[PDB]
């Protein structure tokens, strides 16, 4: 039992020393209100793992980007939305503003079947124009044909064709502080898929050459479709972190948060989210560069 | 696999 208590304790400062690393090199002062989403993980008991982040958009470095993955192998799914929503209630008296839920409860409906998710997060993206600031949360689902449809219609056009379908099973909610809200539907293709011919047919063919050589390096690739989305964000999971540059033509701004990160004690994959005109560039200007570490 | 993806 004991050891329970040590553990306990020495779980919630690692996640919170995670979330300072980050916060520390790359903004002096934390963004208001991080001090929230630092209870919500403290609050968290089970093993989760923790997203850090960075949007880069020329010079400007955006680090205020922090998710919670709940992965307590018990599978209580619908105990961690309750906590979350929970926590986006706090986030709503704290700061004064009205999330608007509708897009979440839509696609939750009334029949919501937990057995069939297999990720859950919940986290923030705080910008120093409180209305610019949002909560996010992404529900990953297995052989639910049902809420995919949902989700699709739920898209406002966003969903490119009723064939991506096939590919979706992850699906993102922004909560932004102002009460606009976005649905995002990310299109994937597992490393085990990608030479082969369908894949090449349905995927490969419509991106130019320049979108298909980082999937040398990579496990996983998403397209992420939503109407807030400027351009579709191509995401690729590189197996390690040390390939970014390889693959990447940096920025000065980029190459700062790849360096700082070169070093950390973190897992030793990234995700990567560029436009698919960005790769076509001598140097990409606007990326996303996401780091996880766990904590069991 | 990874965060996003169970295995
Ligand atoms: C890193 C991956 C694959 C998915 C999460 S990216 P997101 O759409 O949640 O983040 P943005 O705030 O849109 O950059
Ligand atoms: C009491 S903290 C939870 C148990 C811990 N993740 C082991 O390993
Ligand atoms: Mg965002
Ligand atoms: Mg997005």
């Amino acid at each position: 039992m004991i050891v329970n208590v040590i553990q306990k304790d020495r779980l919630k400062e690692q996640k919170l020393q995670f979330i300072r690393n980050h916060q520390q090199a790359f903004d002096v002062e934390p963004i208001y209100p991080l001090p929230l989403f630092e209870d919500f993980v403290t609050s968290i008991e089970g093993d989760c793992s923790l997203e850090a982040s960075c949007k880069i958009e020329s010079d400007k470095l955006i680090a205020s980007r922090f998710l919670l993955f709940f992965e307590d192998k018990t599978q209580e799914w619908q105990k961690y939305l309750h906590q979350s929503l929970t926590f986006f209630g706090l986030v709503e008296n704290r700061v004064g503003v009205k999330i608007n839920y509708s897009l979440l409860q839509q696609f939750l409906g009334s029949s919501f079947d937990f057995s069939k998710v297999t990720v859950l997060s919940a986290g923030i993206d705080l910008r120093n124009n409180l209305a610019e600031s949002s909560l996010k949360m992404h529900i990953r689902i297995k052989d639910y044909p049902e809420k995919l449809d949902k989700a699709f219609a739920l898209s406002d056009g966003a969903a490119d064709g009723n064939y991506l379908k096939d590919f979706v099973n992850l699906i993102g909610f922004d909560f932004y502080f102002n009460g606009k809200s976005e649905i995002e539907i990310y299109a994937e293709v597992q490393e085990d898929d990608f030479f082969k011919p369908e894949i090449n047919n349905l995927v490969w063919q419509h991106f130019p050459k320049t979108a298909l050589q980082p999937l040398k390096a990579s496990s996983l690739f998403f397209t992420g479709l939503s109407k807030a989305n400027n351009n579709p964000v191509l995401y690729y999971h590189l197996k390690n972190r040390q390939d970014l540059t390889n693959y990447f033509k940096l920025n000065d701004t980029a190459q700062r948060v790849h360096s700082f990160y070169q070093h950390q004690d973190i897992l030793p994959y990234m995700w990567v989210g560029t436009a698919q005109k960005e790769l076509e560039k001598t140097r990409i200007e606007n990326i996303r560069l996401y780091y996880y570490k766990s904590f069991k | 696999i990874n965060p996003y993806l169970y295995p």
